[PDB]
């Protein structure tokens, strides 16, 4: 995690990534999709 | 230099730091010169 | 079949399971308790 102020670009900077999760669950991974909340109000119709 | 490694001198961790001692534990072992570096400077200042 | 607790043990319903600790080597999901010992510092040990 950190500290940042611009949207459109990756930093020129350099910080390493350090390990959460280290599971031995076997599974192998050839795609992923990523998770994302859309909103909806008074405004929207609200139609799923 | 002055070769002298305390034993309880490296103990955990600090054997990294030292390479030294590393080898020490390693099978490997530097001897120490008969000519300390004293007694070569002194030969040395001797020549000189 | 004749689940009753009356019957002798051979024949009797059983109270048993089998599980696997297994030797195959592989990554390891579970393996058996490690023991261990007080921290021995200072002294020249073989330690875990």
């Amino acid at each position: 995690h950190t500290p940042i102020n611009l949207v459109r670009d990756l930093p020129q900077g350099f910080s390493a990534l350090e390990p959460l999760v280290d599971l031995p669950i076997g599974i192998n991974i050839t795609r992923f999709q990523t998770l994302l909340a859309l909103h909806r109000s008074y405004l929207t119709p609200g139609d799923s | 230099a002055g070769f002298i490694k305390q034993y309880g001198d490296c103990l955990g961790d600090i054997a990294a730091r030292d390479l030294i001692c590393a080898q020490k534990f390693n099978g490997l072992t530097v001897l120490p010169p008969l000519l300390t570096d004293e007694m070569i400077a002194q030969y040395t200042s001797a020549l000189l | 079949y004749g689940f009753q607790p009356t019957n002798g043990v051979g024949y009797q319903p059983y109270r048993v399971v089998v599980l696997s600790f297994e030797l195959l080597h592989a990554p390891a999901t579970v393996c058996g308790p490690k023991k261990s010992t007080n921290l021995v510092k200072n002294k020249c040990v073989n330690f875990n």
